[PDB]
DNA sequence: TCGGATGTATATATCTGACACGTGCCTGGAGACTAGGGAGTAATCCCCTTGGCGGTTAAAACGCGGGGGACAGCGCGTACGTGCGTTTAAGCGGTGCTAGAGCTGTCTACGACCAATTGAGCGGCCTCGGCACCGGGATTCTCGA
DNA sequence: TCGAGAATCCCGGTGCCGAGGCCGCTCAATTGGTCGTAGACAGCTCTAGCACCGCTTAAACGCACGTACGCGCTGTCCCCCGCGTTTTAACCGCCAAGGGGATTACTCCCTAGTCTCCAGGCACGTGTCAGATATATACATCGA
């Protein structure tokens, strides 16, 4: 039973933000369920967007539109900006 | 001078507007409102007639549902008139705010 | 503005369809506000849908998809 | 020699795992190269905001370890995160302490 | 070479087994689709359509009309206690609302 | 363009032989059929993903029907589905 | 020989159970109720302690939200004590019949 | 008769957590009824998931799925 | 407004049990190369959406009773807080143990997949009967008396 | 009770346009073969859910007394309904155009696919400190 989770990555994010804090096990299980829910939500919206336009590929445009649809205003703007920044840096290197 | 008692001309029209399946809002002002609201999102937009018709139908259904809920709220407070506090009560219980 | 195009008789007719006997004077402005909020919410999603398709026309599919997104599925348009 | 896609994008969340989950989820026939990067970036930003609010809410209680109660407080207190997670129940989270003004004497 | 008997006729249905199978395959629901899944789904859809159309026709007959209109659909959905909650989050265009006036509001 | 129009018309005539249906009512019926189809198919796919299954069979559709249809509706729907599946297999 | 005036002990409690997160319902009675309810669906059906705890917490949260909604409905009616009509109004506005 | 196992002070505690000052007598019975309805609805889907899984034990993940299908997403169990 | 008596954080020692850190290994994520198919680009061209003009009038805006309902005040008696003894049962700890979930090993029947091929379903054209509408009449609420 | 008045159902006659049927006529659903493989089936393991059993104690409860307030009654008064009068812009029909939403043809480049290897992250073991808990103290408040 090789169970996969987001423990290490979310811990890295916390150390990036708050270097002197920790996550309890129940709180970390809640984090994992939050990230899984958001991931499946965005992926489902992107799949719906691709199927609505007779398109058979999930690209960055679909994820951008999905995150613009689901997240609230300033959250959507910040998420879109950060995602575009990450995509450009990945493309450059 | 025959004067109908205040109140009968309410339930009378209520039977009519519940028996009918019209849209109860003038189409041109609602289309203008939709164009104005969408102007704040993208400049120089075009709307299909089916799109504005669907928007009008959805707003119609939403508003009649909200009016039913606020009527229930006003009845609960031992009143007949609907007042805005009933509106925010219904919208808050419905999870909108 | 154009929110005043939703006239007082229109609000009265909507309340009558909802089954309301007496309307207070403050109902009309609040109804206009909530209608504006709902229309903004739906139109934001519809316009984002029509941007994603690289289109400058808002079709009925965009509107019905936006309505379905807020759990307000609409039958009769495609 | 091998460099992970997460580091190549300057990110912490796994781009490879996100790509594999996009393939495995039957979401679409094909997955673009940059779609997992964008999705991982969005998830990383959301987690960063959630962890920041959880951390400073926990520090408000003089606790250096974040518990589900701190998560609930952080999510409910923020306007936009509350809207995003309005229909979400956090286990062992509780509710915001609020009493209506009429109830007070 | 034998006669091309349709799958819907083979299953004694009216909804398309082949079209539902194609939509299930192209809908990206699963990597593979079983043989009996389109038949089962077509049967369920046909039963639901039959129930909706039966109640709509009854409502139309109550209105002395022969052709079915969206108002009859709305009446059929909102009068039944199960189709209403199945379709509680949907709106029927031009269907209106079912007549209902609260007893408190009535005079005397 | 794909539409259940002839199919809904056939079902109507089977149930109400002397009853017509308007174009708007037919469109609403088509929208209802599409909505129920996508809902049941999504639930079946979700079940297959939960149970680590790569295919959707009559079991997944049956469980999706039982989940998405309340009470008597689910019972009669699964009855008709089982009848059709048994007729098709034989 | 003193006595706390009505109203203060309600808040000494409302604050206590709002600032602290607990389960507020005894584990074994709720587990027995869950098993009794599940008996009507499948016979001799086993459960997991994690599933029982999840049902526990979900029920707690559901009732807490319902109680906030019904409290607000009661306050709307110029009242303080919550009546069953308040619960019925909240459930009807939320759409839960 | 385990519906009475949810005692009156339990409903009182839940109301206090929700922020309620005074309680009527019928509140206990009404809350028992609504809780019974909610548990019946959730457990029906949980048991259906268990049936489709060919299992005889209701895991917490099935309860999470049943709650998610009902529009009440649950975090902290998977 | 205060003597005073509570459940309100505050100040400090003791376990202690979850938490974060070595660790190792195997398995999924990177590099490397093909190809071939989904998708961007280009042209086009025809639908349809925007725009605006004139006529009709149904609908909206406005003003004026005035009456019925929203709201404030009082009385009451009735149900709902509060200590309290108890008794009722609920967590808390320990073990038995066994149905049952989870992982393995065949291998078989079932699901793609591709080459005809054909009939069922879709697009366009009548075409007439359902239904909308109008106009006069019988019929049914209504509200002052 | 009741009758003039005002809606309201009803029925006959007229029109007109969508529902329905028919006729080509593509294209995608059917047949029929292989080809691989998902899970069907049987089996072994070990694990955690069920049952008991007793203990100690939280709390549920049934019962009293005081009283806060939910509700009904009285009264006021005010604002919203009903109707008549006066705009007015919504609606319908029409015409013009341009623009952009679908299409068809052509590359083309990007990702699925397959082979190889390695490093990272997850299961395991473990020393450690964040925090619950026990004990005594400042302290914002119901009655005269």
């Amino acid at each position: 039973s090789r169970k996969e989770s987001y423990s290490v990555y979310v811990y890295k994010v916390l150390k990036q933000v708050h270097p002197d804090t920790g996550i309890s096990s129940k709180a970390m299980g809640i984090m994992n369920s939050f990230v899984n829910d958001i991931f499946e939500r965005i992926a489902g919206e992107a799949s719906r967007l691709a199927h609505y336009n007779k398109r058979s590929t999930i690209t960055s445009r679909e994820i951008q539109t999905a995150v613009r649809l689901l997240l609230p205003g300033e959250l959507a703007k910040h998420a879109v900006s950060e995602g575009t920044k990450a995509v450009t840096k990945y493309t450059s290197s | 001078p025959h004067r109908y008692r205040p109140g009968t001309v309410a339930l009378r029209e209520i039977r009519r507007y519940q028996k009918s399946t019209e849209l109860l809002i003038r189409k041109l002002p609602f289309q203008r409102l939709v164009r104005e609201i969408a102007q704040d999102f993208k400049t120089d937009l075009r709307f299909q007639s089916s799109a504005v018709m669907a928007l009008q139908e959805a707003s119609e259904a939403y508003l009649v549902g909200l009016f039913e809920d606020t009527n229930l709220a006003a009845i609960h407070a031992k009143r007949v008139t609907i007042m805005p506090k009933d509106i925010q009560l219904a919208r808050r219980i419905r999870g909108e705010r | 503005d154009n929110i005043q195009g939703i006239t007082k008789p229109a609000i009265r007719r909507l309340a009558r369809r909802g089954g309301v006997k007496r309307i207070s004077g403050l109902i009309y402005e609040e109804t206009r506000g909530v209608l504006k909020v709902f229309l903004e919410n739906v139109i934001r999603d519809a316009v984002t849908y029509t941007e994603h398709a690289k289109r400058k026309t808002v079709t009925a599919m965009d509107v019905v998809y936006a309505l379905k997104r807020q759990g307000r599925t609409l039958y009769g348009f495609g | 020699k091998a460099k992970t896609r997460s580091s190549r994008a300057g990110l912490q969340f796994p781009v490879g795992r996100v790509h594999r989950l996009l393939r495995k989820g039957n979401y679409a026939e094909r997955v673009g190269a940059g779609a997992p990067v964008y999705l991982a970036a969005v998830l990383e930003y959301l987690t960063a905001e959630i962890l920041e609010l959880a951390g400073n809410a926990a520090r408000d209680n003089k606790k250096t370890r974040i518990i589900p109660r701190h998560l609930q407080l952080a999510i409910r207190n923020d306007e936009e995160l509350n809207k995003l997670l309005g229909k979400v129940t956090i286990a062992q989270g509780g509710v915001l302490p609020n009493i209506q003004a009429v109830l007070l004497p």
